[PDB]
């Protein structure tokens, strides 16, 4: 057990901390068009 | 692994909502000041943006204030809160038995997390007056002086109150630990669900608890919330009600629960903090108006419910502590004016060696009679009347001598009765044993055995009894009362043992 | 007393009462645009050095600050509604918070025309045709009238997407607390 | 008129009217529960604003809902209809049988009788109880005060005058359970629809229980012993005819008081009670009086906090009784119900100008003689009976007569002791102590007199199980 | 399904990190 | 970031900041003090404004001074290189010996252990005193206190647990003293440089202080607590090793909150003290348990005004124990030091399957029968001895045997008694008891029991008193 409890919650911040580096690239348009398109939703369930 | 933590990953839920939100003002003393809100109700859970809970419980004219749930080093001044719309709800169901939940039902426990499907709120109102019904089954609470002369029936309020380390939580414990008997049978409708709440404790003893529990094998029934003396006001105040609602659940499913709240003056104390922080008016011990609207709201959710309603029933024992007996204190007359008993314990007896410390001068049931079985019954009322004789004229007890030889039989017979309900420490027996030695003890098969051995007796008559006419024994339990077959039937045994010994 | 009739919006503590007490008067005469304008007027003219220290010292009698602004607000020729304001605030001594009130009166008058606020952080600097298309989809969460007042704001400390504010409603599609979400659900 | 809440801090809500105010003690509806909340007006802060005190939770209250003004103080259904029936401080009746079917509504904020309405003539309320109506007379609209714990009879005690009560003088009762348990609620109920009191067959019940219970929120345990008095008022005022009025506990009325007034943010006065203690106190024990048109009397029970019979509560209500009746443990031991004390039971009629001077030395007699005995009991015990001269043992043997003499088998306690109900007149009760006094019984055997009703029963007995 | 950027991101370097344990 | 001050009132400082806010706990540098001064913050009064507590005097602040928000909480060195060193509420030394180089910094403000951690084992410890060991024995790695007001021996009693459980102890300690004297300040270090545990010259010291004596302001009164609590916390964790943590006192930690407490604007609970003061005394008691990481034995020293232990400080505090040895003035007085009353006395380890038969039924005993001569006090004050039955004067010389027996000449109370130290190994104890309960020693005098170790001491007493008679 100890191991493995171990390796997970070593796997999670290694991961994560690789993410957060990783959001760094250049995917803002596919962001914004989502986020445009969520309002859409949101504006059409919200009345 | 990690082909384990992407099904964590994708058991998500990433949607977004149109929510909506204020900002703090204010903090500090863990009382956020939020502005905004305006659709925020009363007693709701709202968010930070941070992580922490909070529960929006001031809402004032300008700002709500809002009390979080953890420490706030975590909040500033401009965060974000946002509602969610819910009032406090914990989950409920059989999921909980055999965990240890904290205040708003999470799993504190490592050992996976709660299944439960079924949620519940907290502030519920008690069943009216027409649901419940007279209180009738008793509790068997193992123990010989409460389960005799001071006895507590199912759906009946019964404060544990006394002074710091004369064995309140002790008794509890031997109630929790008692119903195995009941919960490892057959019938149903004398299965007991314990629940033990735990409030301004330190996690060590909530651990040494939860090791006794487990050690008598008597958790697969019990469930154990704690707002230990780390976790910030609010979840000491909430605990006991998170506790009331997992019980309400029962009581309502037709199922029979108990619930140990251990103390209520210190859901009391994180009450009054929570209170004075936010700034409303103080009274008498600096406790607002509410400490005993608090209580009572809480106390008159113990029912026993008709049949009509499903015949569930929800005990309750109140563990209170009192400085040097001043059961005038506040609080104490707060809860003593609310429940149905009270089972007073004191030092003075606790080191006479009257353990447990019972005082039954001031122990008294408000059902009374009834809540008893009638073989209990028969032999109690002997029991009760003659230790209420005893008590009176024991101040010459230091004498003896010198008196008349109807006072020196007085004090002859209530020595033995005193001794004969000296227990041990989670030791609880079963009602039919409990008849046999009372009933060797009130007939008179001791006063000429010599006190200072009567211990002795109990134990070997016990396993004298236990171990060769489990039949006569059976044949109490199963009809709780004495047949003149039966009666005889102990009196011979009683007799024929106390010669060979 | 007097039916008085209420902002459409409600501000707090002092400034929130002489607020609302000089809105409801002031749609009363229907005199708000012009209540307005002097409003803003009075702004400056309780800004220039001699004013503004002459209005702070507590030494100079209640009368003399009164007749001062008084006289002040002859030359300035304000509405009676707005000099008899200055005039309370003058001898209530609430002056030395003037400024929180017209404040206050705008945001009285904001809500009172509809245009509610709003509020676009963005991960990063942004476009000006996505802000664009950003105005158009907002308007549709508006009622049938009001408008948008949209203060945009780059914040690189978010990760990505946008947090979008309007009026209280707050809708958070950050990828940061997509991150913090994922990993508290995860873990 | 409508408006909206605009604060609630913990049970006491704010509301901001416009166009008009309601004047204080009016109740306000909470629009948008399921169910009924109902405000209280306590105060106005200016602005078009007042502070309400909620008369049940809270929790759900959203800043801006609808407060619509009913216009009037907390009204209640009066008729005889809510007769047998049991109903909250709002009277809206939670015994599960339907509305409360009337004509009538009556606020429970009335004023007092004013002072040409008083009657002057102190009389003497009629019980049918051999102890009460001999040593603790009770009056007709008097603040009687009933002491003692649980398990020496109280309930049945109540019972029983009720019963009495409905049948010597055709007057109704009431009910007003100031901070009544449920269980406890739930378990009177019960034995009033046994002991027959009330009835749920017929419409001729006697008692219109009324049930503020320990959890609803502190204003709606200061307001239900005032819907106790408006529907005993009715009866008094609209029908003309005597009424009891139990208030079980008279102790919890001033501590919901004191809560409510801590909540509105009042100064505590001298120990953590109310500012207002001793008014608050007044203006409702002061509708519990003899008017012309009938009469109100009250039996209220009352707790003594840490044995303090100088603690602001005791000491407020004690200036109000006109009557006591110490119900005792100890004796309940002997067997003599009721367990009404005799030498503790006070009342401030007990004066031969008002019940007569039969009536007065013939008590004061029975009081003596009682107190010769218990202290001959002391000399009895220490030394023994020898050590008495006849002169003493004649005193003994009468106090033991009486002491089995004011023993009395109830009606409703049939189904203990088997025993016929008997209501004892006065007079017999007269008669028969002013003769056990006089010796003329000093030879029957003293179980001749053990729960009987006049004293020719007594003798009947002794003739019974002397053969 | 497909929508999710940043989630679907973190399961991607979840398969990295996993291939490279071995 | 920088902010000002704009306040200064008594010992807090309110801060008005136009950058971010410092969140609450951070510490603040005051920029132009001859001594350091840190701030803490502790709420936030809206307003881009914030209120902090003091740790030191608030002398010559001036309305308009920059202060640098710092960042994170107090951090203080810890590790094994603060052995030795005697530090500030904010680890800085006092010694006068220079820096304390270290490589890891500690914050002070940190969370208690969660249940999943809880060590639910527990086992007697000996300390060497008859009264202790017998009647509430101590739980190796459990929470402890001395509850007892003023001038009855708390501070003799911990000088001995010291002395002896220290250095018998291998792993390393920790004192630290919560606003009592300074001069008992300089008397411990004197001491341990004597007893060795600390050395001037190698890096073999034993023991870490800590002082917050009580010249200092309120606001590192409440704090000290905390670091002589985190340097403990560090050697528990970090080191993985067994750590004792002496603190003296743990009253003065709640006294010193509650001096500030008025002025941070907040309505006064029940007795004067803060309305936090259960929650403030739970988030630092409960990151002294043992764990599953690391184990440490705390003893605490509790003060109790005017011997009330009804006063909410110790009230509350009898909650968060172990093992309670209240001492008591009522047997001080008799000469019976230590002035532990048997009664008042708890132990959570007193369950026989922990001591077994033998130490539980001697112990129970002892209670017994002094609860009884308690009993018969009432009488012997209107008959008189003589008048008393023959079976009770035997009970009563018992009790006073007994009651004499418990008492015990300290190491460290050489000086008071002139006496020698004694230590008195349980089974010992057990068997004095025993042998005094069964009437073994009914012959000897009373006085042979007073102020003597084992009970072989006693009967030669007992020669040396008679041969003088
Ligand atoms: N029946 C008994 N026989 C012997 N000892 C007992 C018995 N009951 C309780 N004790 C002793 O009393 C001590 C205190 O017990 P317990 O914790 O139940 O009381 P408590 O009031 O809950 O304590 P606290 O108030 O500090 O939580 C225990 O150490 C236990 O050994
Ligand atoms: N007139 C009476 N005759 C015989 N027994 C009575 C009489 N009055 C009361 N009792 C006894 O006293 C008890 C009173 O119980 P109850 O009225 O239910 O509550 P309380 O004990 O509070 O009065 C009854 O159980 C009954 O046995
Ligand atoms: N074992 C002992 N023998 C003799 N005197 C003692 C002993 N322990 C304490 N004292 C007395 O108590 C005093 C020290 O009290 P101290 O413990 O410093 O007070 P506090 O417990 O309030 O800190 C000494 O002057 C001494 O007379
Ligand atoms: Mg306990
Ligand atoms: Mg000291």
């Amino acid at each position: 057990n100890m191991m493995r409890q171990k390796e997970q919650e070593h796997m999670i911040n290694w991961v994560e901390k690789r993410v957060v580096q990783s959001i760094s690239a250049q995917q803002e348009k596919e962001t914004i068009a989502k986020c445009i398109a969520d309002l859409k939703l949101l504006s059409k369930k919200a009345q | 692994v990690s082909s384990i933590l992407e099904e964590r990953i994708l058991g998500a839920d990433t949607s977004v909502d149109l929510e909506e939100t204020g900002r703090v003002l204010s903090i500090g003393d863990g009382i956020a000041r939020v502005h905004g809100l305006r659709n925020v109700q009363a007693e709701e859970m709202v968010e930070f943006s941070s992580g922490l809970k909070g529960m929006s419980l001031n809402l004032e004219p300008d700002n709500v204030g809002v009390v979080v749930f953890g420490n706030d080093k975590l909040i500033k001044e401009g965060d974000i809160v946002k509602r969610t719309g819910a009032i406090v709800d914990v989950p409920v169901g059989e999921e909980l038995l055999g965990r240890v939940v904290d205040a708003l039902g999470n799993a504190i426990d490592g050992k996976g997390p709660i299944g439960s499907k079924a949620r519940r709120r907290v502030g519920l109102k008690a069943p009216g007056i027409i649901p419940r019904i007279s209180v009738r089954e008793p509790m068997q609470t193992g123990i010989k002086a409460v389960d005799s002369l001071v006895p507590i029936g199912r759906g009946q309020r019964e404060l544990i109150i006394g002074d710091r380390q004369t064995g309140k939580t002790s008794i509890a414990i031997d109630t929790i630990i008692n119903q195995k008997r009941f919960n490892d049978g057959t019938d149903e409708k004398k299965k007991l669900y314990c629940i033990y709440v735990a409030i301004g404790q330190k996690r060590s003893t909530v651990a040494q608890l939860v090791k006794r529990l487990t050690d008598a094998d008597a958790m697969k029934y019990t469930i154990v919330v704690s707002a230990t003396a780390s976790d910030a006001a609010p979840l000491q105040y909430l605990a006991p009600y998170s506790g009331c609602s997992m019980g309400e659940y029962f009581r309502d499913n037709g199922k029979h629960a108990l619930i140990i709240y251990d103390d209520l003056s210190k859901q009391a104390v994180a009450y009054r903090q929570m209170s004075l922080l936010l700034r409303r008016p103080p009274g008498r011990e600096a406790y607002p108006g509410d400490v005993f609207y608090l209580h009572s709201r809480l106390l008159e959710r113990a029912a026993k419910m008709n049949d009509a309603f499903g015949g569930g029933s929800l005990t309750a024992l109140p563990v209170i502590e009192t400085q040097a007996g001043d059961v005038s204190a506040y609080i104490p007359t707060n809860v003593i004016s609310i429940t149905d008993g009270q089972i007073f314990l004191e030092t003075e007896l606790f080191y006479k060696g009257i353990r447990p410390a019972i005082n039954v001068g001031l122990s008294v049931s408000r059902v009374g009679s009834a809540a008893q079985t009638r073989a209990m019954k028969q032999v109690a009322g002997t029991m009760k009347l003659e230790l209420a004789q005893y008590r009176e004229v024991a101040a010459f007890a230091q004498f003896g001598s010198d008196l008349d030889a109807a006072t020196q039989q007085l004090l002859s017979r209530g020595v033995r009765l005193t001794e004969l309900l000296k227990q041990g420490q989670y030791s609880p027996m079963a009602i039919e044993e409990q008849v046999a030695v009372i009933y060797a003890g009130v007939r008179g098969y001791l006063d000429k055995l010599e006190p200072s051995k009567i211990t002795k007796f109990e134990n070997a008559f016990l396993s004298h009894v236990i171990s060769q006419h489990q039949a006569l024994l059976g044949k109490i339990r199963t009809d709780g009362k004495i047949s003149e077959e039966s009666d005889a039937k102990l009196k011979e045994i009683v007799t024929n043992f106390l010669a060979g010994f | 007393f007097a039916k008085l009739v209420r902002p459409p919006v409600q501000i707090y503590g002092i400034e929130g009462r002489y607020a609302t007490a000089l809105y409801s008067a002031a749609s009363k005469q229907n005199k708000l645009e012009q209540v307005e304008k002097e409003l803003l007027r009075v702004g400056q003219i309780l800004k220039e050095p001699k004013m503004a220290a002459s209005l702070l010292n507590p030494y100079v009698k209640r009368s003399v600050k009164v007749k001062s602004l008084s006289d002040m607000t002859a030359k300035e020729k304000f509405s009676p509604l707005t000099s008899n304001l200055i005039n309370l605030l003058a001898e209530n001594g609430r002056l030395t918070n003037t400024p929180a009130v017209i404040s206050a009166f705008s945001t009285m008058m904001s809500v009172h025309r509809g245009e509610v606020p709003c509020t676009v952080t963005t991960a990063s600097a942004l476009d000006e045709a996505t802000l664009t298309e950003l105005k158009t989809v907002l308007k549709s969460f508006l009622s049938k009238g009001q408008v948008l007042k949209l203060e945009v704001k780059i914040d690189p400390s978010i990760m990505g997407g946008m947090i979008v504010r309007i009026g209280e409603k707050y809708v958070d599609m950050s990828a940061k607390t997509k991150i913090q979400k994922l990993s508290r659900a995860m873990r | 008129t409508t408006g909206r809440i605009v604060a609630v801090i913990g049970a006491v809500v704010d509301v901001q009217f416009d166009e008009g105010l309601p004047p204080i003690l009016n109740a306000l509806e909470v629009q948008g529960r399921e169910t009924r909340l109902v405000l209280e007006v306590a105060q106005h802060l200016g602005e078009s604003t007042v502070r309400t005190i909620a008369m049940d939770g809270t929790e759900g209250l959203v800043r801006g809902q609808k407060v619509l003004d009913s216009g009037a103080p907390i009204r209640i259904p009066v008729g005889p209809e809510t007769l047998g029936r049991i109903m909250n401080v709002i009277g809206e009746p939670i015994d599960e049988r339907g509305p409360i079917k009337t004509k009538q509504f009556a606020a429970i904020h009335a004023e007092a009788p004013e002072f040409v309405e008083m009657s002057v003539e102190q009389e003497i309320l009629v019980t049918g109880i051999k102890v009460v109506d001999l040593l603790a007379p009770y009056a007709k609209g008097g603040k009687i005060g009933l002491f003692g714990g649980a398990g020496v009879g109280k309930t049945v005690l109540i019972m029983e005058l009720i019963n009495n009560v409905a049948k010597a003088h055709g007057g109704y009762s009431v009910f007003a359970g100031v901070g009544e348990r449920t269980r406890e609620g739930n378990d009177l109920y019960h034995e009033m629809i046994e002991s027959g009191v009330i009835n749920l067959k017929d419409a001729t019940s006697k008692v219109a229980l009324v049930y503020g219970q320990m959890n609803e929120p502190p204003g709606a345990r200061a307001r239900v012993a005032l819907t106790g008095l408006t529907v005993a008022e009715y009866f008094r005022d609209q029908e003309g005819q005597d009424v009891l009025l139990f208030i079980d506990n008279i102790f919890r009325f001033t501590q919901a008081g004191s809560e409510v007034s801590a909540l509105l943010g009042r100064i505590p006065s001298a120990v953590g009670y109310q500012p207002t203690l001793a008014t608050d106190m007044g203006t409702m024990q002061e509708r519990i009086t003899t008017t012309k048109k009938g009469s109100i009397t009250s039996v209220q029970a009352i707790y003594v906090p840490a044995d303090d019979l100088t603690d602001p509560a005791p000491a407020t209500t004690f200036a109000h009784l006109d009557a006591t009746t110490v119900l005792s443990r100890a004796i309940a031991e002997l067997g003599i119900y009721p367990a009404v004390d005799p030498l503790d039971s006070t009342s401030r009629i007990m004066d031969p100008n008002i019940v007569g001077s039969e009536h007065y030395d013939v008590a004061r007699g029975v009081q003596k003689i009682l107190q010769d005995y218990k202290s001959l009991q002391d000399i009895i015990a220490i030394l023994g009976m020898d050590e008495l001269s006849e002169e003493d043992k004649l005193t003994v043997s009468r106090a033991r007569k009486i002491q089995r003499f004011l023993s009395q088998p109830f009606q409703v306690a049939e189904v203990f002791t088997g025993h016929l109900g008997k209501l004892v007149p006065l007079k017999e009760t007269i008669k028969g102590f002013q003769q056990i006094l006089a010796g003329e019984y000093d030879h029957l055997p003293e179980q001749a007199f053990y729960m009987v009703g006049p004293i020719e029963e007594a003798v009947a007995k002794a003739d019974k199980l002397a053969e | 399904d497909p929508v999710q950027k940043l989630f679907v991101d973190k399961i991607r370097e979840y398969r990295t990190k996993r291939q490279t344990s071995g």
